[PDB]
């Protein structure tokens, strides 16, 4: 069967039962940065299973009335084992991602959920012409929620849900890598993403390399059952990743 | 130092042109609007395992 | 020096010519070249890619994302209609502002064939059959599972498989079809009927809902680039 | 060698009969997010149809190979305020929004520019219009960043020793030339989810990556007895061109010119019900 | 290969002398539909003679090879009016006689085309004329249909990214260029006995055939205190161009520039009696 | 650059000129050929054909 | 890639001239009316079975 | 032979690895005037790295092949005053400060020149400007050393025959041309530390070095019934260039154009601590 | 003559074009090429020569010389800072007018490490160890000893070689960085301590001097010829 | 009389341009712009004995 797939990275392993196959990013592999692509004249630090390992961000609940969750990459795990030490004391870091997703329900559930990984998310502010803090957008590993009606606190970006908070259709987002999360058929979806910007290195507090979006298209039902919330749980485990530019700590 | 190729007709109906560069940077050439190669698998087939169209996608 | 002489077009500008012209930094380094993944070298590529479409425009939609999902119910009145539109991919408002129309509204002319993947979206107790069917133009759009059973049509089960794919062929009198559709050049009509109706066990919930996903099969082409009507402004930003 | 000698078509359909197996190519999942591939021949029978089509048109080189307006205007020859008499445009291609929203669809580009310079001229209405004055010519001079900015019409800076320029007469071919890739990066980039500060502070989106300088122009002598007003539009053309990871099209109208806020907007058209078709 | 290297004459007379026998040459039936082939040799004695003369000037290439009118417009610089300051003309062969009759003697076509531009200004009668402008600009734009089509001299539509255009300046050579088959069928079509409906109803003719856009010009910035009036003219001249089905040439005079309606008209003139021939 | 001259009749618009010209739509598929029955290649072909003539223009 | 190729001329009185194509599109080539070739046939002779001109039209 | 067929790269970085030895590149001695060789992978562990940049825009030719501007001059067509109505400029390169900065980063030089000319014309205020006046001349005469100099607008040295001459007409390109190495000496010098008699006394300076000749202009025959004003450029562009003994760019602003007289200037700006670095 | 069209920028006067002209003294004869002595081809040659910084820019220096020597005290407190600058060499005030600044301020990209050697200036019999550091870009510069080894460092030990040579790796995200830097492109900053401190004999001067030289590596390079801002007019010389 | 030679490019991204000359002056001629030779011994390092980096610089 095809339908079972058990991933092992560093000292931790995720098994799935009931698993969808796995899409990996454009169709290229995460690997590591080649001689005569490099800038950088220092030799670059490597650790391997120390920071390549799965990493499980705290879970969240699904209700009848949910409209969507997103979470900013890498400073979601910015103070998360020794990926964030190596973080705040590096300059310049490069690494490409597994993202694993679990949700599971009875057979008398019904949902559907979208998973996405959207490169380069700018995202407008509620009020047009009006700055927000690096506070609306991202603070750590907690998830941030999307809004069914239009957002009016101008200290916070635009949720409006179907426009995804960057001015786009949301039904238009199937472009980039995603996978569905189908309650008939599947329970997880995983993506693999390599490193894509337009340098070989960048610093990972000052760029959001890539945000993940769950959106439920078809929104959760169930009638006559003890279950009042399904949870959703995120798991996320850098890959190949390797720092460059050693200094004192980023407070 | 000419360069001779084929230009865009139909189907069934000297279908030469030829051109020769002026200036000694590569940006000043003209557009290369003559290539037609495309691969849509990158975001049309992005799975790990190859899935056979006539087989069952699960299981 | 040579002799020559002028020929009409002389000192005109055309948008749409291929000159060369002197470089303004000579013997400039540009940057190293670096293979980013995702190289895209054809909109084609893209306009492949599935994306979902907005089908329930019932005009009362207080809610924005309930126009993805199709309404089904059980105790259904036999052979009733599901949904039916229009096939106007770069016109109707259902296509106009999917991934695919999208691509189509930079462009005049359009040919090729279509493919139309319904998802079922309810419980996995749930079962139920469905008939969809294609009807090339006509003077009539059909108005019963009778009339739309002639023309082509595929019937869908519900099982494991929880995808169908409705492939549109190509049927046109003409190369080529215009975005802006008229009647000379209408494409016909796409609806969905009820096979067999949707059962369920006890404790579950009585409604369900299916999504549909458009895309452009490997014959597909455009021609005629012209500016999208879509966007437009007043003052300089 | 004093030459050098230097056809792709859409599919076939291919013949197809009746069929009763437990081959099913029709059912598939979309949740692997995957997208079928199948064709007209596997659900019905087909016949043989050879044919000569091409997606040559819809190449990107040729999609972003059309020259679009960028920047328009207007400044006059003589006037009483020093600011009005000369032009100072920072160089972006987030001002026109046709030409904008056609960049947006892809995230990182890497090409080639060919910028065309189109000038007119027109006396300004008065009591008092009869005056002669012969043919007006005009300078276009380009600063790179950091470089000194002239503060008037008859600045020592209009002297351009190492800053390109041009000279150009009224009554003859716009102005046209070549410029490279000057990005400092391996690409542009039109999206940048980032700040400017190591801190998370400070400017944020594509405004942080804007350092491509600017462009000024003036009247390099002329001062007519009465006002004469001109207006010069610049055109981008890219060339030789490379797009990385398509990104949905837009859809709510731009608002401002550095930053990508704007207001909620119905996904789509609506119509009586889910049956209409007339 | 630097060099590759790429005389037809009608039929010549040949001797004949007297003849008795069964053969009649002479005697043919036309109710089979055949057009008899006899030649002035079978009928009397003729010597031999070699002609020269070729039909060169009498293929269709040479015949519709030639640059014609089809549309003239007026548009001012400068008016109260605003629909008075720019032409958007429907693009169709049917406005011009001379040009229309020559095309409607085949009943398909297909060809390349080549377009020319002729221009004109002249500056209107007042009872100011005293004013100095210099030279004047004029735009050329194309929109496919569908596009979007500006609703004025200074409308953001004239920003053209995909629609081609044109910049022209007084006192140059007349703008041209080329156009392809655009056609979506497979051969243009003069005629059109249909409808545009299925039920029969609805357009009827080579109207519901006619979808090629609309042409746009405008003056870029000009506005002189004075109103200045100019005249464009649009020449069409076929290429590579073939026809099929040819049909009599038309004898009433066109009356509508989008139907076939006509008037009876006499089959020729008249003279005195069947024998005059002073 | 290359020393020229012009020579008299530059920048006149002849109607029966035959000259290159810029394509202002580039790489523009055409519809693939057809052969219609019926291909006419010189109007000397449609003068050969027999049509009736008016001789009786009695003017009554 | 320079086509060499006579030039009209008459019967009894070095009639030859040099084309190139700049363009990559064969729209914009000149026209090619040096082509001669005729065939009034198909509105002469539409008749099925071949007339002889020297017999009868009829028996 | 119809044909005659006619890449530097910087340095690559080395991988380094942890060392102890007696060696140590780091430690040098600056007594000797010689400026140490030692690159970063001397000095700590580097990685592989294979650079693709090069210093072909640093290059002597590229540095100075750019046109700038070294001499302004306005001259009118009718004026009472008839010094006033032609230009007379001794030729030198110290006239234009950006121009002058840019030849003195080096002691000698030895190079081709290209001359272009730029000119404008404006007619002057006044209470009467209605008047006709066909296309300006101009006349660009270049007298060497020791050669008759004119001494009014109609003079008979305005008959060059050995004297090089260019007439130019309004509105078309401007005027170029090509000028060799004209140095009695082996090289140009832009410094000459020493004087001009043999006793040590008379001009010091460069001044004494400058025996290029003269420029004259004028209008050929224009003479309005009102002034009118014209401006012409000059720029020079030096080609097949050579430099030897390289010297520390100037610091202190330029305040005389035949002499190197300068006030003190401190050397660079101040802060507030030698430990001050926000 | 030969049929010809003008296509757009003819007429046009660039700065920057190469095309021929006639010459205004045809057949003249050019003197003999002599090979005087130090001939400079690129000016990277320039750029890699060494060049005093004026470090100590303290707002209070009534005779300019001061501004090349670092002072340097016996009884310093431990674990001292002896000075600190931002490593902007064509933007801060330090590096702009060196022989490095000069040449970088003709330009507008710049790529490749850099050189600082320190020379001691003491008298023979004095000794003294230093802590010389390279702090990459980030939120905060240093404030301690601690802080600053973390780094890029090098100990230097003054004896009988007078000279130690600190090599600026290039450390940066892109290939090249702008002339005027901002917070995009910063650089990082360089630091002196003391590592164990100054000693000397009796009879001997109490204080001391350090001078400064910055250089070019050999894999430097810069881009985009600008026109330097240093020098302007107002009229005409 | 006509040279070919190759112009400025990239790194891993026909090539060719063609000159030729019209004027009988070499002052006529265009920037050769082309040379990359370059050589900063000269300046960094005018010492007469060859000193060895990895050795003291004295003794
Ligand atoms: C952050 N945005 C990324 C996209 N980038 C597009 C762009 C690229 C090149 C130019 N060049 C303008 C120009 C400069 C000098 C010159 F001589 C001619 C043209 C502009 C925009 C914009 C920034
Ligand atoms: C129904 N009629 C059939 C004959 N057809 C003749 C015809 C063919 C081509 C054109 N092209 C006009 C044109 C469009 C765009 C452009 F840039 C230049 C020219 C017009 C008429 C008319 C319709
Ligand atoms: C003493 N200075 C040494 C440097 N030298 C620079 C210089 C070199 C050539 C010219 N040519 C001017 C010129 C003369 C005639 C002509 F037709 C065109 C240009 C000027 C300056 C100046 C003296
Ligand atoms: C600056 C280049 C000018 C070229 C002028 C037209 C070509 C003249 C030479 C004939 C073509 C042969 C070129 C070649 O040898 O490749
Ligand atoms: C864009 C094409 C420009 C052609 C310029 C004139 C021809 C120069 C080359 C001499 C002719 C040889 C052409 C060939 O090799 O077929
Ligand atoms: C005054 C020189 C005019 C040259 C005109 C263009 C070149 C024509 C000849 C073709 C190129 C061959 C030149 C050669 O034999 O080297």
């Amino acid at each position: 069967s095809d339908r079972v797939r058990s991933i092992t990275l560093g000292n931790s392993t995720i098994t799935t039962q009931e698993c969808a196959n796995v899409v990996v990013g454009y169709g290229r592999w995460p690997t590591y940065l080649r001689d005569d692509e490099a800038t950088a004249e220092d030799q670059p630090t490597q650790p391997d299973v120390a920071t390549c390992r799965f990493y499980t961000l705290d879970s969240i609940k699904w209700e009848k009335g949910s409209v969507g969750w997103w979470w900013k990459f890498p400073e979601a795990l910015s103070d998360m084992g020794l990926f964030g030490q190596n973080m705040q004391y590096h300059y310049l870091g490069r690494a490409g991602y597994t993202i694993h997703v679990q949700c599971n329900a009875s057979k008398f559930h019904q949902g559907c959920l979208l998973v996405v990984c959207v490169p380069e998310a700018e995202m407008g502010g509620a009020v047009v012409g009006q700055a927000f803090s690096a506070t609306a957008m991202a603070n750590g590993d907690k998830a941030y929620e999307f809004t069914s009606a239009t957002q009016s606190d101008q200290t916070k970006v635009q949720t409006a849900i179907h426009n995804a908070g960057m001015g786009v259709g949301v039904g238009n987002l199937t472009i980039y890598p995603h996978q569905w999360i189908n309650l008939r058929t599947n329970n997880s979806a995983t993506i693999v993403m390599p490193y894509i910007n337009s340098v070989p290195m960048d610093n990972m507090f000052r760029h959001y390399n890539f945000t993940l979006m769950v959106i439920p298209f078809v929104k959760l039902d169930y009638a006559d059952t003890a279950s009042t919330y399904v949870p959703i749980t995120v798991t996320v485990a850098p890959m190949c990743a390797e720092y460059n530019g050693l200094r004192l700590a980023q407070a | 130092g000419a360069q001779v190729s084929t230009q865009k007709t139909g189907a069934h109906e000297i279908i030469h042109y030829t051109n020769i560069n002026y200036y000694k940077d590569a940006a000043s050439n003209s557009a290369n609007r003559q290539d037609f190669t495309q691969d849509p698998s990158k975001f049309t087939e992005p799975v790990k395992d190859v899935m056979i169209k006539s087989l069952p996608a699960l299981n | 020096g040579l002799p020559t002489m002028n020929t009409p077009g002389s000192t005109q500008f055309l948008t749409s010519d291929d000159f060369q012209s002197p470089c303004a930094l000579p013997q400039f380094d540009v940057t190293p070249s670096m293979n980013i993944p995702g190289e895209v070298k054809n909109l084609m590529e893209i306009a492949e890619v599935d994306s979902v479409v907005p089908v329930n425009n019932v005009q009362d939609t207080t809610d924005q994302m309930e126009m993805f999902r199709i309404p089904v119910t059980i105790n259904a009145p036999l052979q009733q209609q599901v949904f039916g539109l229009r096939l106007q991919p770069g016109l109707d408002s259902v296509f106009k502002h999917t991934l695919l129309g999208e691509i189509l509204n930079y462009y005049a002319h359009w040919s090729g064939s279509m493919k139309l993947t319904f998802v079922f979206c309810g419980s996995a107790m749930a079962t139920g059959k469905f008939l969809i069917a294609y009807s090339p133009p006509g003077a009539n759009p059909p108005k019963t599972r009778k009339d739309a059973m002639l023309g082509t049509h595929i019937i869908w089960d519900i099982g494991l498989q929880s995808s169908c794919v409705l492939c549109v062929p190509w049927i046109s009198q003409t190369h080529y079809r215009l975005v802006q559709q008229d009647e000379y050049t209408s494409a016909g009509y796409v609806t969905c009927w009820y096979q067999t109706g949707m059962i369920v066990p006890p404790g579950t919930p009585n409604s369900s809902s299916i999504m549909c996903f458009a895309s452009a099969c490997n014959d597909f082409s455009v021609r005629m680039l012209r500016d999208t009507p879509f966007i437009s402004q007043d003052n300089k930003l | 060698g004093d030459v050098e000698e230097a056809v792709v078509h859409v599919a076939d359909t291919m013949r197809s009969g009746p069929s009763n197996s437990a081959s099913v190519p029709a059912l598939t999942a979309v949740e692997t997010g995957h997208t079928s591939q199948v064709t007209p021949s596997d659900t019905m029978q087909t016949r043989h149809v050879k044919n000569y089509h091409s997606r040559s048109e819809s190449t990107v080189e040729n999609f972003l190979g059309r020259s679009a307006c960028v920047y328009m205007e207007e400044y006059k020859t003589t006037d009483n305020d020093v600011n009005k008499k000369f032009v100072a445009w920072p160089i972006n291609t987030k001002q026109m929004v046709q030409m904008r929203r056609k960049l947006e669809m892809f995230t990182y580009l890497r090409f080639d520019m060919e910028v065309t310079f189109v000038i007119t001229s027109r006396q300004d209405p008065g009591t008092t219009l009869a005056q002669d004055m012969p043919v007006l010519t005009h300078q276009i001079m380009y600063v790179p960043p950091g470089g000194p900015i002239p503060a008037k019409v008859d600045d020592y800076a209009w002297q351009t020793s190492t800053n390109p320029s041009i000279f150009w007469t009224e009554g003859n071919a716009p102005a046209r030339m070549s410029i490279p890739f000057i990005s400092i990066g391996n690409a542009y980039s039109n999206f940048y989810d980032g700040w400017s500060n190591f801190d998370q502070r400070g400017s944020y989106g594509y405004n942080t990556l804007n350092n491509l300088g600017h462009i000024y122009v003036r009247h390099v002598s002329g001062s007519s007895p009465h006002p004469i007003t001109s207006t010069i539009r610049v055109y981008f053309k890219p060339k030789h061109t490379r797009a990385w990871v398509p990104r949905p099209p837009r859809l709510c109208q731009y608002k401002k010119a550095f930053s990508v806020d704007f207001t909620p907007t119905p996904i789509t058209d609506t119509r009586k019900d889910i049956n209409t078709v007339t």
